[PDB]
RNA sequence: CGUGCCUACCAUGGUGACCACGGGUGACGGGGAAUCAGGGUUCGAUUCCGGAGAGGGAGCCUGAGAAACGGCUACCACAUCCAAGGAAGGCAGCAGGCGCGCAAAUUACCCACUCCCGACCCGGGGAGGUAGUGACGAAAAAUAACAAUACAGGACUCUUUCGAGGCCCUGUAAUUGGAAUGAGUCCACUUUAAAUCCUUUAACGAGGAUCCAUUGGAGGGCAAGUCUGGUGCCAGCAGCCGCG
C-alpha cells in the first residue's frame, strides 16, 4: 500500500488542574513579560523543559562511570551550550535541573532582538520577526519561535526590503496622492 | 493476610480474577447483560423515530412538568423516552421526524431532576436543536 | 546579474556525461527560467547550447540561492539516446499525440473480444 | 394528564431587546496584551483583599 | 519423505484440581498504540511480518509452486439476456451505486519516482505516484497590529510644587505616518508525465461600511456580576450539591 510517513508528536503540557489562579497568573505574567501570544507556545517550552529534565534525571539514575551516562551527558550539555542556556561554567548535570523556565524564552528569537537592539517594543517586534524585516542569516527567517543559537548570535541585518533595503511598498501612494 | 511466597503467583491470580468481578464497573464491561440489555447495541449515539410526546413529572424537591419524547429506533428498535432539552423545542420536535440520541452524563444513572428518563435528544431530521433553537433559517417543514 | 555556482561535480565516462549540483544565487528579481540559466552554462562551459539539460529548482525563502541538478552532454545522439522522453518533450523531439485514459484500454477489449481479421479491422481502426 | 400547551411560555413572553452597535474586539495576542495590561503589575494602587474585575 | 495419515492384528492405553475436556469472545497473533513515580490497565481490523478467505462449502486439470476462484466442475442462496429449445456471473481490488448504520472521499491523470513481470534497453501494471473531498489527528501560525502627537486615570524618582514627565500603560468611533505587511486579485517564474499547491517576483490590495472569532460560563467545585428588565415551583437551569 501507501509508504510516506506516519508519526505524531505533540509539544503540548496539558494541566491536570483546568484553573488554577496563581499558575494563570504566573502564565499570563510570563506571557506578557516575553511577548507571547497563546499558552500552548508557553506549554511548548515547558514540555521541553520538562523532557530535558526527564532525560538528565533518567542520566542522574545510572552510575557515574557509566559510558552512555558520559556520551548521552556529554551531548546534552554540548546541545544546551549551543542553544545558550548554559554558560562554559557548570558542566554537571544537577545544573540542567537547576535550570528554569525563563531562559528558553530568552534564548528564543524576539528576546535576543530585545538584548541585541531594534526591538522598539516587544509587542512591534513580534511584527519585525513575522514581516520580513528582521533576519537572521542569508537563509531568511520568518518564524517567530526560532532558538537562536549561541554560534553566531548576533547577525541580525535585512536586505532587499523596506526600512533600509529600498522600494516603494506604499510610499507610491503618498507619492502619487502628492503628485 | 496476603500469601507472600515465590510460588504463591498462580493462587494469587486465582484470587485477584475470581474477586475482580465484585467492582460494577468491571462485570458491566465485561458481562454480556451490558449488551443484550441495554438500548442502542452498544452504541453512543443513535436515530428514532418520534412516536409520541409525554409530559412527565419532576421529583419530590423540584416541581416542573418535564417534556419528553417516546423514540421508537431504527437499529435496535426498542422504545426510549428521550428528554427534550430547551425552553421550547416542544414545538420543533414534531410527530415522525429523524431524531438522534445520546446520553446525558452517564449511562448508568439519570439526571436528579428526571425521574426515568435516560437519553437526551440533539437532532431533528439532519437539524440540530441549537439550529432550530438560534441561529439558523427554518425547519425542515 | 546572477551568479551559477557547480558546487557537486561527477563526470560518467561509460556515458559520456557530467553530472553537477548547480546553485543560482539570487539577492534580486525572480527566478531565472529554464532557457537562461542554460544559456549561462553554456556560455560558462563554452559549447553549442544545445545539448546541456537541467531539472529541478528549489529557492530557498527570499533571494538566497537556487538547488538543481545539470547535465552537460558531449555528444547530441547520446542525449537522444540516453535520455527519457519527458526530458526530451522540454525541446519537443518525441511526440506521442495520445495522452489519453481509456483508449489504450479499450483497445486491448476490442483486441480481446475478437480475433483475427475482425481484431486487425476494430482494434487496429 | 399533565398539559403540554405551556411550551416556550418565557421565551415567547421574554421583553426582545436589540444588540447594541458595540465595536470590535481585539485578536489573541492583543487580547492577553490588553490583560496584562489591565489585570497585572500595570495597574494595582489598592490593597491586596479585595479584587475588582466585575462589579 | 518421519509419522494411527490410512489399513489388518495385538496391548488398554492417553489427559486432568499445576484447571485438561465443554462453551463464549463485540478474538486474526505479534512488532506496537494510548495512559506521565514505580508497578500496572485497556486496545492492536488497519500501511511491517506470518496465517485465513474470495457468497456458503466440496472436487479437480494444467503447472516446479493452487485445492487457485479477475481457473474450471456439480449443489444451495442470489442473480442478467431470452426470439423460451439455451447462454452468462462472483468489486472482503480501484472509482462508483443500493441497503445498513451515529459513522467514513472522485466512474480524475500517469507509469514521471520505487519496484515487478514478459522473448526482452523499447510493452504493461487502479502495485504504486500525482490530483480532488476532508476540522480523525500532528507542526508553525494574520484575524487588526505598531511606533509617535494631544486631553486625563495618574501608581511613581524628586522639591511646601496645584510638575521637571529624557520610566510608563490605559478610555480615546481623535490625528499621524511606516502608508509596515498579510490574505485575496492576477503577468512572467518555478514544481510537474501535463498541471495545481510551497517558495521567488511585476502591479492592485485596511482606517472602524473595516478584510468582524467563535465556542461555553459567571452560587461552591471552577477562573468570572450580591448589574438591569420580564417569568413567579410555570417555563425551565443544573453532569452532583441546588435555584425558581
Ligand atoms: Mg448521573
Ligand atoms: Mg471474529
Ligand atoms: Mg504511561
Ligand atoms: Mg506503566
Ligand atoms: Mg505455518
Ligand atoms: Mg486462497
Ligand atoms: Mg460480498
Ligand atoms: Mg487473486
Ligand atoms: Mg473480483
Ligand atoms: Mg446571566
Ligand atoms: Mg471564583
Ligand atoms: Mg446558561
Ligand atoms: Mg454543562
Amino acid at each position: 500500500p501507501v509508504a510516506r510517513s506516519w508519526v505524531c508528536r505533540k509539544t503540548y503540557v496539558t494541566p491536570r488542574r483546568p484553573f488554577e489562579k496563581s499558575r494563570l497568573d504566573q502564565e499570563l505574567k510570563l506571557i506578557g513579560e516575553y511577548g507571547l501570544r497563546n499558552k500552548r507556545e508557553v506549554w511548548r517550552v515547558k514540555f521541553t523543559l520538562a523532557k530535558i529534565r526527564k532525560a538528565a534525571r533518567e542520566l542522574l539514575t545510572l552510575d557515574e562511570k557509566d559510558p552512555r551516562r558520559l556520551f548521552e551527558g556529554n551531548a546534552l550539555l554540548r546541545r544546551l551550550v549551543r542553544i545558550g542556556v548554559l554558560d562554559e561554567g557548570k558542566m554537571k548535570l544537577d545544573y540542567i535541573l537547576g535550570l528554569k523556565i525563563e531562559d528558553f524564552l530568552e534564548r528564543r528569537l524576539q528576546t535576543q532582538v530585545f538584548k541585541l537592539g531594534l526591538a522598539k517594543s516587544i509587542h512591534h517586534a513580534r511584527v519585525l520577526i513575522r514581516q520580513r524585516h528582521i533576519r537572521v542569516r542569508k537563509q531568511v527567517v520568518n518564524i517567530p519561535s526560532f532558538i537562536v543559537r549561541l554560534d553566531s548570535q548576533k547577525h541580525i541585518d535585512f536586505s532587499l526590503r523596506s526600512p533600509y533595503g529600498g522600494g516603494r511598498p506604499g510610499r507610491v501612494k503618498r507619492k502619487n496622492a502628492k503628485k | 493476610g496476603k500469601c507472600r511466597g515465590l510460588r504463591t503467583a498462580r493462587k494469587l491470580r486465582s484470587h485477584r480474577r475470581d474477586q475482580k468481578w465484585h467492582d460494577k464497573q468491571y462485570k458491566k464491561a465485561h458481562l454480556g447483560t451490558a449488551l443484550k440489555a441495554n438500548p442502542f447495541g452498544g452504541a453512543s449515539h443513535a436515530k428514532g423515530i418520534v412516536l409520541e410526546k409525554v409530559g412527565v413529572e419532576a421529583k419530590q424537591p423540584n416541581s416542573a412538568i418535564r417534556k419528553c419524547v417516546r423514540v421508537q429506533l431504527i437499529k435496535n428498535g426498542k422504545k426510549i423516552t428521550a428528554f427534550v432539552p430547551n425552553d421550547g423545542c416542544l414545538n420543533f420536535i414534531e410527530e415522525n421526524d429523524e431524531v438522534l440520541v445520546a446520553g446525558f452524563g452517564r449511562k448508568g444513572h439519570a439526571v436528579g431532576d428526571i425521574p426515568g428518563v435516560r437519553f437526551k435528544v440533539v437532532k431533528v431530521a439532519n437539524v440540530s436543536l441549537l439550529a432550530l433553537y438560534k441561529g439558523k433559517k427554518e425547519r425542515p417543514r | 546579474t546572477v551568479t551559477i555556482r557547480t558546487r557537486k561535480f561527477m563526470t560518467n565516462r561509460l556515458l559520456q556525461r557530467k553530472q553537477m549540483v548547480i546553485d543560482v544565487l539570487h539577492p534580486g528579481k525572480a527566478t531565472v527560467p529554464k532557457t537562461e540559466i542554460r544559456e549561462k552554462l553554456a556560455k560558462m562551459y563554452k559549447t553549442t547550447p544545445d545539448v546541456i539539460f537541467v531539472f529541478g529548482f528549489r529557492t530557498h525563502f527570499g533571494g538566497g540561492k537556487t538547488t538543481g541538478f545539470g547535465m552537460i552532454y558531449d555528444s547530441l545522439d547520446y542525449a537522444k539516446k540516453n535520455e527519457p522522453k519527458h526530458r526530451l518533450a522540454r525541446h519537443g523531439l518525441y511526440e506521442k499525440k495520445k495522452t489519453s485514459r481509456k483508449q489504450r484500454k479499450e483497445r486491448k477489449n476490442r483486441m480481446k473480444k475478437v480475433r483475427g481479421t475482425a481484431k486487425a479491422n476494430v482494434g487496429a481502426g | 394528564h399533565g398539559s403540554l400547551a405551556r411550551a416556550g411560555k418565557v421565551r415567547g413572553q421574554t421583553p426582545k431587546v436589540a444588540k447594541q452597535e458595540k465595536k470590535k474586539k481585539k485578536t489573541g495576542r492583543a487580547k492577553r496584551r490588553m490583560q496584562y495590561n489591565r489585570r497585572f503589575v500595570n495597574v494595582v494602587p489598592t490593597f491586596g483583599k479585595k479584587k475588582g474585575p466585575n462589579a
